[PDB]
DNA sequence: CGCCGCGTCAGACTCGTAGGATTATAGCATACGTGAGGTGGGATGTCAAGGCCTTTTTTGCCTAAAATGTGATCTAGATCACATTTTA
DNA sequence: TAAAATGTGATCTAGATCACATTTTAGGCAAAAAAGGCCTTGACATCCCACCTCACGTATGCTATAATGTGTGCAGTCTGACGCGGCG
């Protein structure tokens, strides 16, 4: 189940723009051993925090959109 | 065939090196995708196995020039 | 939910599947043999008389 | 009523004579039931032309012999029996043989009506051994319905015959042999059903599809009346 | 050499059935550390308005320029009861 | 020969003509400005962190009538063969 999920998202993930994608990896730990901050994004990307902040929720809107959503929807019940 | 596994002894003549070969050739197909010869007849693997392996058409011989050869040719097509 | 098209694919996989019988004391191998599945709408094997 | 009805599948054929029939599907308890009925008027009623009695010159009875001749008398009665015999507008006919030379005797060699099909002219009767040896017989062919025994017939018959007539166990019905099967036919949720596999084999005379469809064809004419 | 005594070591195979333990043990004083509790405080994360650029939505505008209106003058179609007249 | 087709011709009737002025309006070319995309700012909210922090818990010390060799609740002894150490 986690790996079929995890694929699904990775594969999710491709559809997206560069720094989109990026971002919502390295923000969250995903595909790494870090844990990497808004602050941090800001550090990397370039040092703006909360438009970051806006780009997470476009993306979250580009995403879960249920054409996307229904690979994740069995993941509701868990 | 399906039932008996005895004509399939007399082409080759042990049932140890028929269910290798067999079972060589249904990991070719199993997973390889490579098709068949004898038609489907809606089988599993073991089936067709056992029948291209009855009539004479697979053999480790045989299976040791197929893959050799494309093989090779790979080998040119590196190069 | 144990919906149609379980029992359809179920007797589609088990075609050509064989499988084991067993019984106590595994005396001799042909206390050991290898069948083909039969499916039946009961609790309890059935099997052929003369082995 | 929820009621459900076969749907004919297969009418798989071998040769003209020897065929198979699947059925499927049927509700549980009819199977059988049919199986045995068919078999029944099939194996016991259904009508056909066949050799009753035989007549043949220097010829008295089966416990004798003819000279320059392979067989004895039975094993000619034997190769009688399994004579294939069509009427076409009487129901009795009275055929003749009249052979000479070293022909194996076949029916061809016979002479026929024009009423008269054999579809099995090949069938052989007899062999002269010799040349020299010739035969005249004449064979009465009667139209029935089942099987009923030339022994029995005897015991029915009181009317005298002579040394010479013979009488063999009529072979009315065309069928030489039929045997059902019940199996057990999936619907989906519903394995308890039936179905019925029937192997028929037969003279000429008829082809089994013709001669099931009769039957059935016979018993719903018996049902007439009370379906009503 | 040949007992005799003592000791060591195996005792068929797969399933099922139930919950389950018990005695008595001194007592108080000293003093030290660690667990559960507070507590300001970097620091991170959020949420609401503003300045860079391109794109998008209005929207100027630019001149080819074909289209939309003016109406009196016609025209080539269109009729109907009677008188035959043709064709299957 | 029944039944449908064929001439009387004067009296009409909805659209076309036909040269030229005036709109429009594209459509498509230049673009103003607004609203995303880009960033910033102020302000909040929630913290992570850890830095402490006292109560309760815990590791350790003596108590001077006198008292001084277990046992203690079990096993029930299966048995035939094989080693080995006494055992003459």
């Amino acid at each position: 189940t986690t790996e079929s999920l995890r694929a699904a998202t990775h594969d999710v993930l491709a559809g997206l723009t560069a720094r989109e994608a990026k971002v919502l990896r390295m923000r969250f730990g995903i595909d790494m051993n870090t844990d990497y901050t808004l602050e941090e994004v800001g550090k990397q990307f370039d040092v703006t925090r909360e438009r970051i902040r806006q780009i997470e929720a476009k993306a979250l809107r580009k995403l879960r959109h249920p054409s996307r959503s229904e690979v994740l929807r069995s993941f509701l019940d868990d | 065939a399906r039932v008996t596994v005895q004509d399939a002894v007399e082409k080759i003549g042990n049932r140890f090196d028929l269910v290798l070969v067999a079972a060589r050739r249904a990991r070719q197909m199993q997973v390889g995708g490579k098709d068949p010869l004898v038609p489907e007849e809606n089988d599993k693997t073991t089936v067709i196995a056992l029948r291209e392996i009855e009539e004479g058409l697979i053999n480790n011989q045989i299976l040791d020039v197929r893959e050799r050869q494309e093989q090779q040719e790979q080998e040119a097509a590196e190069l | 939910r144990e919906e149609a098209v379980v029992w359809d694919i179920l007797d589609e996989v088990i075609r050509e599947h064989p499988v084991l019988l067993n019984r106590a004391p595994t005396l001799h191998r042909l206390g050991i043999q290898a069948f083909e599945p039969v499916l039946i709408e009961g609790k309890a094997i059935q099997l052929h008389p003369l082995v | 009523t929820e009621f459900l009805k076969p749907r004919l599948v297969d009418i798989e054929q071998v040769s003209s004579t020897h065929a198979k029939v699947t059925l499927e599907p049927l509700e549980r308890g009819f199977g059988h039931t049919l199986g045995n009925a068919l078999r029944r008027i099939l194996l016991s009623s259904m009508p056909g032309c066949a050799v009753t009695e035989v007549e043949i010159d220097g010829v008295l009875h089966e416990y004798s012999t003819k000279e320059g001749v392979q067989e004895d008398i039975l094993e000619i009665l034997l190769n009688l029996k399994g004579l294939a015999v069509r009427v076409q507008g009487k129901d009795e006919v009275i055929l003749t043989l009249n052979k000479s030379g070293i022909g194996p005797v076949t029916a061809a060699d016979i002479t026929h009506d024009g009423d008269v099909e054999i579809v099995k002219p090949q069938h052989v009767i007899c062999h002269l051994t010799d040349e020299n040896a010739s035969i005249s017989m004449r064979i009465k062919v009667q139209r029935g319905r089942g099987y009923v025994p030339a022994s029995t017939r005897i015991h029915s018959e009181e009317d005298e015959r002579p040394i010479g007539r013979l009488l063999v166990d009529a072979c009315y019905s065309p069928v030489e042999r039929i045997a059902y099967n019940v199996e057990a036919a999936r619907v989906e949720q519903r394995t308890d059903l039936d179905k019925l596999v029937i192997e028929m084999e037969t003279n000429g005379t008829i082809d089994p599809e013709e001669a099931i469809r009769r039957a059935a064809t016979i018993l719903a004419e018996q049902l007439e009346a009370f379906v009503d």
